[PDB]
């Protein structure tokens, strides 16, 4: 609602360098991913 | 159920105060599940320019191993039981909170005596650790938010802790030594400043009986940080190969209580956050908003309260192209005249429904409702009753926004941190001219 | 016209009422001491020792 | 607003002709007089009456002027 | 009958000699400007070519041929529920201002 | 300090600079006018038509 | 590498305005008066820099100054009536401009508008003040009684009046004063008549039928620029005609008497192109209420796009309004000839009656009437 999720997207920018063992841990995904875009709430994604 | 009652019928946060300090705290409502933390009232604000980032290190080497757990027998007690373990340290706070089942309350206590009291700080492991220190912050370098962040508490509070950022510069990384952690986890991580809250099905007594029973031998009964100052200031970073250029723009906001934070959280609520991935476009109250999809010169905005203890920052941090930059200026600061100078009624009262909403649809589940618990025991010193935020939201009306905004914005030097092709950007100058209005 | 009025404009008015008023009376103020309006001036106290 | 950012159209064929092939004077008189006269019926209906009426004016103006200049029996 | 008044108006308008159908002639301003926008493609391009027409037309200072002058009762309104859509929206949009 | 309170009596608003600017041109007109006519009348003192006319 | 006329930072402001600017493909002749006006004005500054070359803006010599012109100096006749008829022409070209401006809804540009507006009130002081310079009987009379109506300003007034009197009354300060306004002020209408442009070619062009010409655009350059050299050339017929045959035809004779401040002359008419307003301000029998209704009725052009109503762009198919639009210049014309007449029994009433009619159609018959046809139009 007053919330703008957390991850503020730009579309034409780059991710977040995980140059780590640890970073890594838990990209693997285990469950399907699932969109979710929303009024006054910005998209994202869960997998 | 009017709401209002609603917030009447909130089981409230009993706390407790133990002789060693500890503030324990609960909120028993319902749930089989629960989050145990200890918010630690330590963080870079306290830090020397020589131990800057060794509470990042503690917190990095806190869930490695302790002397009763060594090393990964510590994960196995958490995953075999189904918690998840988590730590969180920003400049003012720390905080290590163990999400787990309710039936299973009393171990989780028991790991969690061992996690900030009896550490390991392992030298090979420090070693190992100081590796991952550097390469996490390499990564850090691409969050362009984060850094950009750090750049705006650089050029604000310079010359002061403030300024120091959490990870710590990369040159006290290789620097640190295992005497230094020591002494910080035996100077910042006192039993004064603690605080112990639990959410979810966590029966007071219950858990006031584990502190005691875990948490009793710890230390008995200065540093207290500084007065932090505002220099008005900017960092340009200008690095013309970054697709977008991010740009956060502050002033000095509030205390921690100071409760002109509920009227700005109002003010700032008008701004309101806009991306290119919202829903409305060219239909949202916020003309910030509204222009910004009318003319795609906003990649995505959003307004900011960074409030601390003896000052706060208050602004907005936008990212946009590099020919959108000076629209973008022009814009905010007219809205935020605007607000300052004629805030009208129906503004106003959109901002109390959406401070509303974020208050209450914020603590939900047992991981926000218990860093809520902590967070407020440790900033205001008391858990402010969401039926209290209610009656602090009400009473906010145009002429109290435009008073506070004027106090705030009206004629104050800013503090800008830019990062990317940030040439188009104005320079101070123009900034700060900005937040005075000949019209006015 | 009709997109005048109603709610919204008229707290609008009484937000800028003092700053129009008082740009105003600048404006009264400038005038009456670019054109040295004598008949003001006889009612200021030091002004008088001109005429 | 230079050529190409006028409007968008489409299904729409132009001929033309050089102006070193076509005479510039093509049947000038047969086809302008009817033409003409065509637009001054189109537009005399509503264009004469106030001059006329404005000429009225004027002349009954004039004599009434001069009228007032006359003399008078006494 | 008014009818008649109002079939006397439209043959002394004159846009109909020019083969434009009433909605060719409008001024356009912001809320028209959005009413062709919205227009689909078939009645778009019949219009530009209408008007096209009659710009030939005028600056060669002639009018159709008696046959193809477009009859009041074929008259269609093509824009009407367009641009009465634009303007109730932007009724609606001044009153949420207020 | 006194530049505070100034500052926030009459200095925010730009309606009161303006005020400000145009009351103390106003007044600062008197003084300066009076203080140049002073001195030069002490400087060129018993030269001008103002020192001698009385003697007539 | 690349075209001079559009690579060269000159050369583009003059390519985009009349090489290859997009105009309506329809235009009619009456945008021709458009270039008309301009190419005046360059007489006007051409002609009238050479009576500067030889004049004595000075009570004792301007006349003899004018007559030595027209008299002693080599072709110096042709250079002064040019100049006089061309001033009159001018205001010819002026009012056809606005003429067209009503009628094909052109001031729904708004800007152009307005700033037209201020061009035409400063071509009319400016033409005042040159019928001042001659110093004859009407011009000394008609700048005595024009600058005395300035005298029914409250409070301000005769300060006012004896300010732009640069006196007591009109005399050398005056004349003097008044050859360089009228120095000045043509360039001050040259740098207005650019903005005029500028604000023009950002809304391209209104063509009569009044609907966009933006999918008709034309190339400027092969098409009006000869179009508007023919019209400059009907214009240079008509003015030589006024010049080689008649130069006095539009001109009081009296004013080749010398200036004489003791002797009214019979009448008082000032020139033709004024007293449309003239007329006006001897309609009210207030002195201030005839000033602002001499004021107004230039001013009344300002509010012309608020209270446009039809919802056509252009007079061409709106044939009632049409009527009253002919009813407004049938007016204009009787305001001109009433104020050439005196004030006597027969003018007095038709003055009246001409103002308040000539008021009416602009304020509440063309506003009444435009709802009148969208009613007719099932719109
Ligand atoms: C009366 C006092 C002035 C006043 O009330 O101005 C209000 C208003 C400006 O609006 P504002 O909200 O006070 O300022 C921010 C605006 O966004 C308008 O400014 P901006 O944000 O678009 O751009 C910032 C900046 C950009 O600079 C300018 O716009 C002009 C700077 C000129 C500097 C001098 C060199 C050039 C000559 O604006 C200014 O410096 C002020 C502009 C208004 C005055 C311009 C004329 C000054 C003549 C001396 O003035 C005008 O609109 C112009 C007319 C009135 C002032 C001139 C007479
Ligand atoms: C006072 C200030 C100065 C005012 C004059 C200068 C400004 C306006 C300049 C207008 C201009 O350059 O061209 C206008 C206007 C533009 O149309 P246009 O080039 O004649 O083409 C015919 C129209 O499309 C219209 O065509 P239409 O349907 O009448 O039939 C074809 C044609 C044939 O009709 C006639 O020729 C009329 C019958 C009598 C001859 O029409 C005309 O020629 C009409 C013009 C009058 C002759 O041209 C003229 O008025 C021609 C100059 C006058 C006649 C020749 C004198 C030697
Ligand atoms: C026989 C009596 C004369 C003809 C009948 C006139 C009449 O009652 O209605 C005019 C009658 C109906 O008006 P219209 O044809 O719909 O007018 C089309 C344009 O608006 C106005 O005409 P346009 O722009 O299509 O074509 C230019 C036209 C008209 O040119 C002008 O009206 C401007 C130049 C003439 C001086 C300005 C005062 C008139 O020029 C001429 O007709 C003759 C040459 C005039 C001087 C050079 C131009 O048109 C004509 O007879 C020809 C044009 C008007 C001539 C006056
Ligand atoms: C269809 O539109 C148009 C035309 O003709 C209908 C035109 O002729 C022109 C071109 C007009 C002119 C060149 C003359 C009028 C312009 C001015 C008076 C502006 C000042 C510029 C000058 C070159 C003339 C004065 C020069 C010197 C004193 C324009 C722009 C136009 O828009
Ligand atoms: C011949 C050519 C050369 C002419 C002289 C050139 C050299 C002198 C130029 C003028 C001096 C510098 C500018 C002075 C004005 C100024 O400070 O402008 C910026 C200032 C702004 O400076 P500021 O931004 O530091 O202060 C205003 C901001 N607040 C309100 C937050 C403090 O402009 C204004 O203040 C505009 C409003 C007030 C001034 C206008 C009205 C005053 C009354 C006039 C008389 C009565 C009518
Ligand atoms: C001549 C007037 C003085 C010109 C030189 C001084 C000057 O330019 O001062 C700055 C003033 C205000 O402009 P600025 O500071 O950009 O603030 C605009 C609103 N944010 O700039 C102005 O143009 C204001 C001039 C007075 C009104
Ligand atoms: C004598 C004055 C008029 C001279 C020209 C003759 C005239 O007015 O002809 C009619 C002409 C018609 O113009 P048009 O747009 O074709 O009309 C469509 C009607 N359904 O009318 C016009 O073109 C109207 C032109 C109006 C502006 C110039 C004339 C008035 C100047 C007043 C000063
Ligand atoms: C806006 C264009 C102009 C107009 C409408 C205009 C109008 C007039 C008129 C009507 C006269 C009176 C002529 C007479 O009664 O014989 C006149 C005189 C004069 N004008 Fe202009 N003028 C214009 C431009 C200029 C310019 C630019 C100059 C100077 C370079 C100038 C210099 C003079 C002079 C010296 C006289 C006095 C000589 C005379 O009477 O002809 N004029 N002007
Ligand atoms: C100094 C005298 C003037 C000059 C040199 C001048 C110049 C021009 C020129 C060259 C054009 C383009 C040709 C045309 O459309 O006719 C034009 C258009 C226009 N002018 Fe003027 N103008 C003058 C006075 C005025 C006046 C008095 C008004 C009315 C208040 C006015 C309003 C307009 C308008 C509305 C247009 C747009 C006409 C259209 O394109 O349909 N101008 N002007």
């Amino acid at each position: 609602a007053a919330l703008p999720a957390t991850s503020e997207s730009p579309v034409l920018d780059a991710k977040r360098s995980f140059l780590c063992r640890e970073s890594l841990s838990g990209q693997a995904a285990g469950r399907p991913l699932v969109a979710s875009v929303g009024l006054n709430v910005p998209a994202s994604v869960r997998y | 159920a009017t709401y209002a009652q609603a917030l009447q019928s909130v089981p409230e946060t009993q706390v407790s105060q133990l002789d060693n300090g500890l503030r324990v705290a609960s909120e028993q409502s319902s749930q089989p599940t629960c989050t145990v933390g200890v918010w630690i009232d330590a963080g870079s604000r306290y830090e020397n320019e020589k131990n800057n980032g060794a509470g990042y290190f503690v917190e990095h080497l806190a869930f490695k191993g302790t002397k009763n757990r060594p090393g990964s027998a510590l994960e196995k007690e958490v995953e075999s039981m189904g918690a998840h373990l988590n730590a969180y340290s920003t400049r003012e706070h720390t905080a290590y909170y163990i999400k787990a089942l309710s039936k299973d309350l009393p171990k989780a206590v028991e790991l969690l005596a061992d996690i900030v009291q009896n550490c390991s700080l392992e030298d090979s492991q420090i070693e190992k650790e100081r590796d991952v220190i550097l390469q996490e912050l390499q990564e850090n370098d691409s969050s362009m938010r984060d850094v950009v962040f750090d750049y705006l508490h650089a050029t604000a509070f310079q010359g002061t802790p403030l300024a120091q950022s959490v990870e710590g510069p990369s040159e006290n990384v290789r620097k640190l030594s295992r005497a230094d952690l020591t002494e910080y986890v035996s100077q910042h991580y006192k039993a004064p400043r603690m605080v112990l809250a639990a959410a979810g099905g966590v029966e007071h007594r219950q858990l006031l009986d584990l502190a005691q029973k875990h948490f009793s031998s710890l230390s008995g009964t200065v540093p207290a940080f500084t007065p932090c100052r505002f220099t008005g200031s900017e960092i340009r970073h200008r690095d013309d190969a970054l697709p977008l250029a991010h740009v956060a723009i502050a002033v000095e906001g509030p205390g921690w209580a100071n409760p002109d934070n509920v009227p700005l959280q109002v003010a700032n609520a008008i701004i309101g956050h806009y991306d290119s991935t919202y829903g409305g476009g060219t239909h949202m109250s916020s003309t910030l908003a509204s222009v910004a999809a009318t003319r795609k010169l906003c990649q995505s905005f959003q307004t900011f309260n960074i409030c601390y203890a003896e000052t706060g920052l208050l602004g907005a941090h936008f990212v946009c192209d590099n020919m959108s930059i000076d629209d973008m200026m022009f814009f905010l600061q007219g809205q935020w005249m605007r607000l300052c100078t004629s805030a009208t009624e129906s503004e106003v009262v959109r901002g109390k429904n959406i401070l509303r909403n974020a208050l209450v649809s914020h603590l939900d589940g047992t991981t926000p409702v218990c860093e809520d618990i902590g967070r407020s025991l440790l900033t205001y010193g008391r858990r402010i009753p969401l039926a209290e935020w209610e009656s602090r939201i009400a009473e906010v009306d145009a002429s109290v926004v435009r008073e506070v905004c004027s106090k705030y914005f009206y004629d104050q030097c800013p503090a800008v941190a830019g990062l990317g092709p940030i040439e188009q950007l104005p320079d101070y100058n123009r900034i700060r001219s900005g937040m005075f209005w000949l019209r006015f | 016209l009709s997109r005048f009025l109603g709610p919204r404009y008229r707290e609008l008015a009484r937000n800028w009422i003092p700053t129009a008023s008082m740009w105003g009376a600048v404006g009264a103020v400038g005038l009456v001491w670019a054109t040295d309006w004598r008949l003001i001036l006889d009612w200021v106290p030091y002004i008088n020792g001109k005429f | 607003r230079e050529f190409g950012h006028l409007t968008r159209m489409r299904h729409v064929i132009t001929y033309s002709l050089s102006p070193f092939e076509q005479r510039a004077f093509p049947h000038y008189f047969t086809k302008g007089i009817p033409n003409v006269l065509r637009r001054t019926r189109a537009c005399i209906l509503r264009v004469a009456p106030p001059f006329v009426v404005f000429y009225l004016v004027y002349t009954w103006g004039t004599q009434e002027f001069e009228k007032s200049k006359r003399k008078n029996p006494a | 009958w008014l009818e008649g008044i109002r079939k006397w108006y439209y043959n002394a308008a004159g846009f109909n000699k020019l083969g434009l159908m009433r909605d060719d002639t409008i001024y356009e301003d912001d809320d028209v400007k959005e009413a062709i926008r919205r227009l689909p493609e078939n009645l778009y391009n019949d219009r530009v070519f209408r008007i096209k027409r009659a710009l030939d037309l005028t600056m060669r200072q002639q009018i159709l041929p008696k046959e193809q002058w477009t009859k009041y009762e074929e008259d269609k309104f093509y824009l009407e529920p367009y641009l009465k859509e634009v303007i109730r929206e932007r009724k609606e949009r001044e009153e949420w201002a207020k | 300090t006194l530049t505070a309170r100034l500052y926030s009596l009459l200095f925010r608003r730009t309606s009161t600079f303006a005020l400000t600017i145009a009351v103390g041109a106003l007044f600062f007109e008197r003084a300066f006018d009076q203080g140049a006519d002073a001195i030069y009348e002490h400087i060129n003192q018993g030269k001008l038509w103002k020192h001698i006319k009385h003697k007539y | 590498m690349t075209n001079i006329r559009k690579s060269h930072p000159l050369m583009k402001i003059i390519n985009n305005a009349f090489i290859d600017l997009p105009a309506p493909s329809n235009i009619s002749s009456w945008w021709n008066f458009g270039s008309l006006l301009g190419i005046c004005l360059i007489l006007q500054i051409l002609t009238g820099l050479f009576l500067a070359m030889h004049y004595t803006s000075d009570t004792t010599t301007a006349f003899s100054s004018v007559t030595h012109i027209c008299r002693d100096v080599n072709y110096g006749w042709v250079i002064r009536y040019l100049h006089a008829n061309g001033a009159s022409m001018f205001f010819i070209c002026l009012f056809i401009h606005v003429g067209r401006g009503l009628y094909y809804g052109s001031y729904m540009f708004l800007e152009t508008w307005n700033i037209g507006v201020v061009l035409l009130f400063t071509v009319m002081a400016t033409a005042f003040m040159g019928y001042v310079l001659p110093w004859g009987q009407m011009s000394f009379w008609g700048a005595t009684v024009i600058t005395n109506l300035l005298s029914a300003i409250p409070y301000i007034g005769t300060d006012l009046v004896e300010w732009i009197w640069g006196g007591f009354s009109v005399d050398k300060a005056t004349l003097t004063r008044f050859f360089a306004f009228h120095f000045i002020l043509p360039f001050i209408i040259t740098a207005l008549a650019a903005v005029h442009l500028l604000f023009l070619h950002e809304t391209g062009s209104n063509n009569p039928t009044g609907i966009s010409s933006d999918m008709d655009k034309i190339p400027f350059h092969p098409y009006y620029t000869i179009k508007d050299i023919l019209g400059a050339l009907f214009m240079m017929l008509i003015l030589l005609i006024l010049v080689l045959f008649s130069p006095d035809l539009l001109g009081d004779p009296d004013n080749y008497t010398p200036a004489n401040p003791l002797n009214t002359p019979p009448h008082i008419k000032p020139e033709w192109y004024f007293l449309f307003a003239y007329a006006i301000l001897r309609s009210i029998p207030n002195k201030l209420g005839g000033v602002l209704a001499l004021v107004a009725s230039i001013l009344i052009l300002i509010l012309m796009p608020m209270l446009h109503t039809s919802k056509q762009r252009s007079m061409m198919f709106r044939p009632l309004s049409q009527c009253l639009f002919w009813m407004l210049v049938a007016d204009l014309i009787t305001l001109t000839w009433i104020g050439g007449q005196p004030v006597e029994h027969p003018f007095i009433i038709i003055g009246q009656l001409a103002s308040i009619l000539y008021f009416l159609i602009i304020l509440v018959l063309m506003p009444i009437t435009s709802i009148i046809e969208n009613n007719l139009l099932k719109w």
